[PDB]
């Protein structure tokens, strides 16, 4: 129903291969059990080896509940509450930002949807249900002074949380930041103010002071610092800085006021700062401006390319790179009422997605089979209630006939993934514009 | 401890599926209602390890609603009596 | 006094054939008693069995306590308690949501107004009144129409509508398009930059429809597998209770029309607001224009207009006259487009048809030719008849209360005389209505 | 237990109707207030058993008011004494 590991895939076309090897023609959720203990080596199949269940025992209890053997095998399906089985794996990872779905997450589902056949082989096993879903999670996991108050999140720590290798470049506005850093150490105009049209870039500066203080060249005074950033718990945290001052912080979107320490970087637009020093005069005092100027081009380009791995997440990025050069030089001239960074961005995504879109679209001329189609099964039900089996069973060997019929036009759509799956030159991107412009 | 349930599958093929097996020492009898079939399963005499095991497997191919069983039996549809999945295995399996 | 079941209609007219078998001359609640344990079949004779109460123990009591037997039977009627037990059980069913009374609520109906015969009977058969309601409530229950997922517990629950509920059993109207319009949503919805859309249009083309748009194609099913498995849904102290409860189940999209917690959880929607009440809140911004994003709703093509009509054209049988007329629906819609022209070609024209669309259900219930005047009439001998009853002035009330029914009849003859001004008017439709409803618009 | 009650009747046809039954060991007068007919019952000597019962069957054709029934013999209007059932019969039943 989606994309899973080798492991959940193998595990789960395991079951069919179990489907049969005993003869029955639905695979259910013991079948899916079956599946798990039998790959033998998924994180599922290691579990079961712990709770005292190896393909011995269980394939034990469920032919003493089923056995032999109708070898119809006429092109079997599922059982309507495996298929909820399935539909649960892919729940139970969402609830672990396990991005893809694999051998565990299905023996989680398992547990969840308790009404069926494994589950009673196992209630039968002398394995409650919640012994077995402990077995699996014990099995996957994870991943300061003032800090305590601050760090809610509100607000999440710039500076240690960059500290930890874990950033990236990152690509400027490498003169914007530098001037984030003239005006944060004055005691004139103190406290930077970042105007610029809204960005990205803007959020880019702070976690450049971030890069800069740490790896490590910066100067007066301003070592072991940290940038923190995003009413019930208000001037509360607050505190925690009136009494240790390590800590710039990174605002958006106010003034609790500079009673003291407070060093804080600038959210706000070329007019919406105007919505401070009028009424005045913290402004020209405390608080000071500098302005984002739009990301050189090719800076711009190379700048996606970082991202690009990361929206590769949707299906045909990474690449290409000259898709890229599209994106970027269409906006700096070519409308042209934003920011040179922020818009080339945007323009993926409609693709970023548009392209998925148009992947998963409606075979030809093939709508009025389903017209037919309709009526069939219609004309089936009203029968069978009348009963009238066969004048009807008839009509049940013809609905089917019909189903395999499509899906051979369906499934034969992914031959229409790959005329656009991962397809991605500028193609895609322009005729966007055509709108636009 | 109850011996009598009724069980509501969504698509009618989901009976047929259910026929295909073994009823065994079980009285069944199938209605038709808010175009959902409607089954009524009945275990004469066994164990209530028996049935909570037995029951198991209905429900891979079933749920079961809260439905008062005399609601069908007044305005509900039969459809096959006593014997119901026994029926439908003939005119269906093959 | 309406429609129940056979069940139902069979047990009452049975009260009958226990009003005569007995000699009766009025059926009072004892003979509708009767009826129930006697049609033996219903889930009100079913209860009877439970009690220790079969047709024999009853009918014991109950001719202990009338007996033969005035062969009368001129043509009987009811007693007024029972009217009142009938009257009693259409509203013991509105109390359950069953669409229709039968031989249950009947037996209901009976216990609500416990004063009359049937009631004594059974506090003479030494079955209190309630463990009588009781018997008859645990052989009904519930339904769990829904099928399920665990999360959807608080969110389902409030409130609001599962759209992809009533787009899983079908259930669902079309509905048109606006079709290159709910594309549209699928792209600002399958992103992560602008990830929530907002519709801006007179609101007026029912926006809200294109929202039912995606219930349909998320299921079967043209969508990314980037959106499969996720559901549409609708809308103080129930405060970060139920949202909370969301958060933590990522598979949701929701709809508003009118609170920003924005872009934190999953929290994704789908907005409809006014074409400038939206200048209003990205004038909120920034997070406006950044994470919620929006797209044009067109006032549909006129001809569009045409064939939404007709989709709940079979709907607005209700009222009593469609389907149909088709030459009239084209009126609602075309003269709206051009001649005023103040609103949105979808929702126009539906306010046209339904200014008509009981309108002339009711040139049927006028009031007959000016016999308004016979019942004028009639009512200065109630008086009379009553006044002198008083007085007595007996006999020469007899007559009296005779000179009335001589009118009665001759006013009800003539009052569904106007089951005429019914096969005349009554499912008309054509253009004619229409084009009055415009002219008094202006 | 007491055994004398006061009635009253929506539309006086409701009150003919009760006439045309047997009224048995039973006094009776009635009287006509607020537009509304008000009737009221004496059993002479009966057993409790037999009085609950014969007052099912008037309340199929009334229903019991709250009415102190002095405020009728002073402020009331009446219309038939002691034989009120009685003398209805008569007048009205064909």
């Amino acid at each position: 129903f989606g994309r899973f590991t080798e492991r959940a895939q193998k595990v789960l076309a395991l079951a069919q291969e179990e489907a049969l090897r005993l003869g029955h023609n639905n695979i259910g959720t013991e079948h899916i059990l079956l599946g798990l203990v039998r790959e033998g080596e998924g994180i599922a199949a290691k579990a079961l080896q712990a709770l005292g269940l190896g393909s011995e025992k269980i394939q034990k209890e469920v032919e003493s509940l089923i056995g032999r053997g109708q070898e119809m095998s006429q092109t079997i399906h599922y059982t309507p509450r495996a298929k909820k089985v399935i539909e649960l794996s892919m729940d139970e990872a969402r609830k672990l930002g396990h991005s893809y779905v694999g051998t565990e997450h299905i023996l989680l589902g398992l547990i969840r949807e308790g009404e069926g056949v494994a589950a009673r082989v196992l209630n039968n096993l002398g394995v409650s249900l919640n012994k077995a879903r402990q077995q699996v999670l014990q099995l996957l996991g994870s991943n300061s002074n003032a800090n305590t108050p601050t760090l809610d999140s509100l607000a999440r720590d710039l500076t240690a949380i960059a500290k930890e290798d874990s950033l990236d470049p990152v690509i400027g506005r490498s003169k914007e930041i530098q001037r984030v850093i003239e005006v944060l150490s004055r005691r004139t105009k103190n406290n930077p103010v970042l105007i610029g049209e809204p960005g990205v870039g803007k959020t880019a500066i702070a976690e450049g002071l971030a890069q800069q203080i740490i790896n490590n060249e910066v100067p007066e005074i301003l070592r072991d610092k940290r940038v923190m950033t995003l009413e019930d718990r208000l001037k509360k945290v607050m505190d925690e800085i009136r009494q240790a001052g390590n800590i710039i912080l990174f605002i958006d979107a106010k003034p609790s006021l500079a009673r003291g320490e407070l060093q804080c970087i600038g959210a706000t637009t070329l007019d919406e700062y105007r919505k401070y020093i009028e009424k005045d005069a913290a402004l020209e005092r405390r608080f000071q401006p500098i302005q984002v100027d739009q990301p050189s081009v090719d800076e711009s380009i190379q700048i996606l390319q970082g991202l690009r791995d990361r929206y590769e997440a949707h299906h045909r990025v990474s690449i290409t790179d000259d898709a890229i050069e599209a994106a970027v030089k269409l906006s700096d001239r070519y409308i042209s009422d934003r920011f040179l960074p922020d818009k080339a961005i945007d323009l993926i995504d409609e693709a970023g997605s548009k392209v998925r879109l148009r992947s998963f679209t409606t075979p030809p001329n093939l709508k009025e089979l389903e017209q037919k189609l309709d009526e069939v099964r219609k004309e089936k039900d009203a029968a069978v209630q009348s009963q009238e089996f066969e004048k009807a069973a008839s009509l049940r060997d013809t609905e089917q006939r019909l189903r395999e019929q499509v899906e051979d036009t369906k499934k034969s759509w992914k031959e229409k993934q790959g005329q656009e799956n991962s397809e991605v030159t500028v193609d895609d991107i322009a005729m966007v514009v055509s709108s636009w412009t | 401890q109850k011996l009598q349930f009724v069980l509501r599958f969504g698509d009618f093929e989901d009976v047929i599926s259910l026929s295909k097996l073994n009823v065994n020492g079980s009285k069944t009898t199938l209605y038709s209602f808010e175009n959902r079939y409607y089954l009524y399963v009945d275990f004469c005499n066994m164990t209530d390890e028996e049935v909570e095991n037995q029951l198991s497997i209905l429900l891979e191919y079933a749920t079961e609603s809260s439905i008062s069983i005399h609601r069908l039996e007044e305005y509900g549809k039969l459809i096959i009596s006593e014997h119901a999945l026994e029926t439908i295995k003939k005119h269906f399996a093959s």
